[PDB]
This record gives C-alpha cells, sequence and structure tokens, in this order.
C-alpha cells in the first residue's frame, strides 16, 4: 500500500499473508471461513519457472502483523490444499480475477484470526464511499514490501469515471477505488488481499479483491478491485460459504 | 539484452500448413503475452494474433480466425503460430514481438499495449510453384548476377564478408519467366560472391576476374 | 475495427528540416497511439508510445502530440538516418490496427550517376541467353531514365530497372537496368548502347561496348 500507515495490531484479523516457497510474502487473501480464503486468481498463475498454480508450494499465514514476527503469539500457519481460480478469469484483460483457497487445517478463531462477512449479490458500494485496502505490498512503486501490515484509506470512484480513466481495460467485474489525485493505492503484493468496508454500525463486509493498476498512487490512475457481490453465488456454490 | 530469435518459414503449398517460432531471451518470457505481426510484400503492417503469458487467453485478427493457432511453451521460452489452410494472402514476413509495458514492476492486464521488441522476421512464401536454385554469373570486369530463382529471399556476400563497404546487392526483379533475378555489385577501384538460397539448399561462391 | 490513415503517403525533405507527419482515428481511441520507424529490410522500432511518450534511447528531435483522432509524429530536424517508413498503430482495442505508413525520403543535393555497363559472361551465352547489365551507381535525385540501343536501335519492352533503397548515410541511389535477348538477337547485333540521362548529367553520357 502507498501512502498508508501502519494498522494497528488486530485491527484486519481476516487479512492473510500468503507466501511462495523461497519468496517470502507474494500474495494477499481474506479469510471468509475456517477452511477458504479469498484472493485474486492472477496470483496463482505459473510464472518465472515456479508453479505458482500449485497449492504445495503456498504457506498462508493467519493473525499476523509483523512479517519479521511469524512465530508470534497468534500467528496461525496454514498450508493449502486447493486453489479454485474463476473458470472465466482471463489473464491478458484481468477481467473475472478472483480464486478461493481451501486451508488444509481450518484457522482457529482469536483475536487475530477471525472471518470478515460477504457481501450480497444485490449488495452496492456507492461512489465517494470512503474504504479500505490492506496489505503487505510495496510502499512506492517499485519499491519494498512493508514489514508490518499497511492501511490505506480510499473512496470508491464511479464507473463512468473509471472508464474513462483507464480505456478499454475496465469491465463490469471491475471497479476503482482510490483517489484522482492519486498518493494512496493499492500496490505490488498487495494483490489478492481485502477491500475491506467499515460500516459506521460496526459491520464489515468485503468490498473487493486486490486486483491491478496503472502503477502505483499514480495521479488519474487508481487502482482497480474485482467487486465482490457479483461473485456471492459461485463462492457459495464451490465451497459452501 | 532482450533477444526474440526466430525460425521457420519457407516456401508452402496452397492449403498447406506451417509453424513458425519465436525463441525468447533476456527476459521473463512467461510474465509478457506475446503478439505475431505480418507485414505484405511491399505493403503494412498488419497484427494477427496474441496470447497471454499463461497461454490462457488469445486473440486473432478476423481474416485469419481458425486457420492459424497461437501457441506457447514458458519451459522452452519459445513462441509459436500454426498456420493452415494457407492462402495466397498469407504471403509475408511474420515478425513476433514483445508489448511495451508503462509499469511494468506492478503486474496487471497487458491487452492495451504498442510493441517494444521484435523478432528479425520470418519470410513465408505460398505458392504451388516448386522451389528452384539460383544460376551465380559473374560480371565483368563488377559483378555478379544471381538468376532464375524461386522462392525469395536469396542472400548475398563478398569474401565472407570481407567487402562491407561499396556493396549494392540489388532489389530482385521478377522476371516474366516467374522467377526472380537479382545482381550485387560491389565498388571497385579477386572476389567472390557468396550466393546463399535456403529454399533450394544451394550455395555458390562463383569467383569475379576478367581472363 | 478503427481504421487508421496517415497523411501524406510520402513527402520529401531536406536535412535539418522539420518534418510533420499526421495520423487519423475513425473513432476516438483517447491517447493510446503510438509510432513506429521500419527501415528496409528490418523490423518495426518503436519510437512513440501513448501518444507523446518517447521510447528511452530514442533521439530528442522524435515527438509526438495528439488526443482522440487526431495526432501528428513531428521530427524537428531531419537526419539523413531518419530514411524509412514511418507507421501510426492504435494501441486500445484489438485488433490493433497499423496506418498506412508515410514514407520519408531525404532531399538532397544533385549527384550524378557512376554509370558503368556489363556484357554477359560467356558462361550465360553458352546456355542460350543474353543479359545486358548497366549500372547507375550513387546519384540523386531518383529519376532518371536509361536507354537501350541495339546497332544504334531502341529497344523496348526487354530491359528492367530495379533501384535501391536510399542510403541511409549520404541518401543517394543505385539503379539497374538488365537488356534480356536470346543468344540467336544477341548473336546478330554488334553495337550494345547504354544510354542515361540524368539531373545531374548536362547531356546524355552512354557507355557501351562492341
Amino acid at each position: 500500500v502507498v501512502g498508508g500507515t501502519d494498522a494497528d495490531e488486530g485491527e484486519w484479523p481476516w487479512q492473510v499473508s500468503l507466501h511462495a516457497l523461497g519468496q517470502g510474502h507474494i500474495c494477499g487473501a481474506s479469510l471468509i471461513s475456517p477452511n477458504w480464503l479469498v484472493s485474486a486468481a492472477h496470483c496463482y498463475i505459473d510464472d518465472r519457472g515456479f508453479r505458482y498454480s500449485d497449492p504445495t508450494q503456498w504457506t498462508a499465514f493467519l493473525g499476523l502483523h509483523d512479517q519479521s514476527q511469524r512465530s508470534a503469539p497468534g500467528v496461525q500457519e496454514r498450508r493449502l490444499k486447493r486453489i479454485i481460480s474463476h473458470p472465466f478469469f482471463n489473464d491478458f484483460t484481468f477481467d473475472y480475477d478472483i480464486a478461493l483457497l481451501e486451508l488444509e487445517k481450518p484457522a482457529e478463531y482469536s483475536s487475530m484470526v477471525r472471518p470478515i462477512s460477504l457481501p450480497d449479490a444485490s449488495h452496492v458500494f456507492p461512489a465517494g464511499k470512503a474504504i479500505w485496502v490492506t496489505g503487505w505490498g510495496h510502499t512506492q512503486y517499485g519499491g519494498t514490501g512493508a514489514l508490518i501490515l499497511q492501511k490505506g484509506e480510499i473512496r470508491v470512484i464511479n464507473q463512468t469515471t473509471c472508464e474513462n480513466l483507464l480505456p478499454q481495460q475496465i469491465t463490469p467485474r471491475m471497479m476503482c477505488v482510490g483517489f484522482l489525485s492519486g498518493g494512496v493505492d493499492s500496490c505490488q503484493g498487495d494483490s489478492g488481499g481485502p477491500l475491506s468496508s467499515v460500516e459506521a454500525d460496526g459491520r464489515i463486509f468485503q468490498a473487493g479483491v486486490v486486483s491491478w493498476g496503472d502503477g502505483c498512487a499514480q495521479r488519474n490512475k487508481p487502482g482497480v478491485y474485482t467487486r465482490l457481490p457479483l461473485f456471492r453465488d459461485w463462492i457459495k456454490e464451490n465451497t459452501g460459504v | 539484452q532482450v533477444q526474440l530469435v526466430q525460425s521457420g518459414g519457407g516456401l508452402v503449398k496452397p492449403g498447406g500448413s506451417l509453424r513458425l517460432s519465436c525463441a525468447a531471451s533476456g527476459f521473463t518470457f512467461s510474465s509478457y503475452a506475446m503478439s505475431w505481426v505480418r507485414q505484405a510484400p511491399g505493403k503494412g503492417l498488419e497484427w494477427v494474433s496474441a496470447i497471454s503469458g499463461s497461454g490462457g487467453s488469445t486473440y486473432y485478427a478476423d481474416s485469419v480466425k481458425g486457420r492459424f493457432t497461437i501457441s506457447r511453451d514458458n519451459s522452452k521460452n519459445t513462441l509459436y503460430l500454426q498456420m493452415s489452410s494457407l492462402r495466397a494472402e498469407d504471403t509475408a514476413v511474420y515478425y513476433c514481438a514483445r508489448p511495451y509495458l508503462t509499469y511494468p514492476q506492478r503486474r496487471g492486464p497487458q491487452n492495451v499495449s504498442p510493441f517494444d521488441n521484435w523478432g528479425q522476421g520470418t519470410m513465408v512464401t505460398v505458392s504451388s510453384a516448386s522451389t528452384k536454385g539460383p544460376s551465380v554469373f559473374p560480371l565483368a570486369p563488377l559483378g555478379c548476377l544471381v538468376k532464375d530463382y524461386f522462392p525469395e529471399p536469396v542472400t548475398v556476400s563478398w569474401n565472407s564478408g570481407a567487402l562491407t563497404s561499396g556493396v549494392h546487392t540489388f532489389p530482385a526483379v521478377l522476371q516474366s519467366s516467374g522467377l526472380y533475378s537479382l545482381s550485387s555489385v560491389v565498388t571497385v577501384p579477386t572476389y567472390i560472391c557468396n550466393v546463399n538460397h535456403k529454399p533450394s539448399n544451394t550455395k555458390v561462391d562463383k569467383k569475379v576476374e576478367p581472363k | 475495427d478503427i481504421q487508421m490513415t496517415q497523411s501524406p503517403s510520402s513527402l520529401s525533405a531536406s536535412v535539418g528540416d522539420r518534418v510533420t507527419i499526421t495520423c487519423r482515428a475513425s473513432q476516438g481511441i483517447s491517447s493510446y497511439l503510438a509510432w513506429y520507424q521500419q527501415k528496409p529490410g528490418k523490423a518495426p522500432k518503436l519510437l512513440i508510445y501513448a501518444a507523446s511518450s518517447l521510447q528511452s534511447g530514442v533521439p530528442s528531435r522524435f515527438s509526438g502530440s495528439g488526443s482522440g483522432t487526431d495526432f501528428t509524429l513531428t521530427i524537428s530536424s531531419l537526419q539523413p538516418e531518419d530514411f524509412a517508413v514511418y507507421y501510426c498503430q492504435q494501441h486500445g482495442n484489438l485488433p490493433y490496427t497499423f496506418g498506412d505508413g508515410t514514407k520519408v525520403e531525404i532531399k538532397r543535393t544533385v549527384a550524378a550517376p557512376s554509370v558503368f555497363i556489363f556484357p554477359p559472361s560467356d558462361e550465360q551465352l553458352k546456355s542460350g541467353t543474353a543479359s545486358v547489365v548497366c549500372l547507375l551507381n550513387n546519384f540523386y535525385p531518383r529519376e532518371a531514365k536509361v536507354q537501350w540501343k541495339v546497332d544504334n536501335a531502341l529497344q523496348s519492352g526487354n530491359s528492367q530497372e530495379s533501384v535501391t533503397e536510399q542510403d541511409s548515410k549520404d541518401s543517394t541511389y543505385s539503379l539497374s537496368s538488365t537488356l534480356t535477348l536470346s543468344k540467336a538477337d544477341y548473336e546478330k547485333h554488334k553495337v550494345y548502347a547504354c544510354e542515361v540521362t540524368h539531373q545531374g548529367l548536362s547531356s546524355p553520357v552512354t557507355k557501351s561496348f562492341n
């Protein structure tokens, strides 16, 4: 996350870190059930001789705050047993960029490990709404991934403006969240993590999934996220959540 | 450095088939969608097909949909194009090309890019007529002259790249036989012109001198 | 399917001149417009992307501007090595579509052609054909007309010209006219004459063999 700040300990208990063998943190995910994580499909495409599409090559860390303290009380380490990328994921356009990850062994709820609620198909997060991206991704373009989990307050942008800022690249599955003055944005290695909508009432829904951007934190180029509501029935159907 | 080395091509009878290859080096191949782009003789550039980095998604221009197939092997760092049902109008030079990425240090879709690196191109000639080697013929004093071959291309050198300066190798002209013909003179105040015609596997090095 | 249209189809300009080429898209394309440079026998080379962004390592005299449907490539100060076909491409939608190309040739001080003549090798005369090869070396402009004369005798429809691409260092051409006759027609005439008329030539030089 660019232009964000340190999360407070245990403030985002659904945020997960996905480590690939030999690489440390690579992608984000979201705890939705004791057995299931929601992440971005494009994180599990074989690349550079490494088989990212292969569950066995991944470790998931839950209740993690600080990448240099993975043995902290609260952290739960879980192997994956399955990866289910959306069948319409297109790695050329990034359309339908969502995936479900099955844990080998169930997460255990705690002060540091708690699930986030899924939105109904009908759920709407209107233009101008202040929401949240979290992650351990780079803190600048071409920079270094945060050790402490980062949070960024960003605002929904309307789909007409979105399509205009990113012509020929925005599909109905996508939403722009951010600012036109850039500055605060998702970046590399935030992908697959939660876009979190925190309501004034205390309820917390997952608006979307970190997908892509044209660079990070650039003027007129806000991050693009997969819209979660569209996938409710696809999630119920394949996971049972 | 980033390289795209192509192979394949040649003469194929109409309705036949061919597989073009592009071997990539110097960058992470698998992270890059790729395209094949073609250029008819004396004509412009036409985009032909594209493939995402994974091989997962493929696109084709209408004039070629269904007859061609783009594919890739990320373990060999190579891009392929299978051409079938070949017509006359498919005759062209085929380049492979890598997309220009504005912000490569974050991953994202690659659908909005022009092309930053290109292979060297591969000539494909679709025709019924059969391959035929050339007849070298030194010129007096200077020469020489490469006559009656098919198809293109014929390459020419002098004393194995000794003469680099002074040399003009002319654009081949279609004789109203059918077959092509060119002269390649170097200039001039005891030399051999290395002719090479890969389609017919012909190779000459006829010497030029006034006896 | 977006149509890209380029103006002019070709042009001629002097070293140091400012050159301006225009590209037109049939529908808007935002800024997703590129400019390539293609040199003879070579692959296209990316000059400009997103309308006005200059590829790194590309010289500063190349520049683009425009938006929507209407785009211009400028070369601020033409150099000889800038001889090429220049292509615009839309990089927004599939199929990516190229303009039809603007040929930029360099316009140069007049230079007279070095005329040579070659008579057919015996080898080729021995298998039944005669090829007379007349060479015009390193001239400008491209216009010439060279005429064949057998026994002081026009030819018509038995010769073929072949001009080299413009030279990237000094902007000259080379030309080759070739007369082909049967050894039967060749063997029965004695004067074989090449006569070049060029601008750089005050009055036709004719070089021949008997």
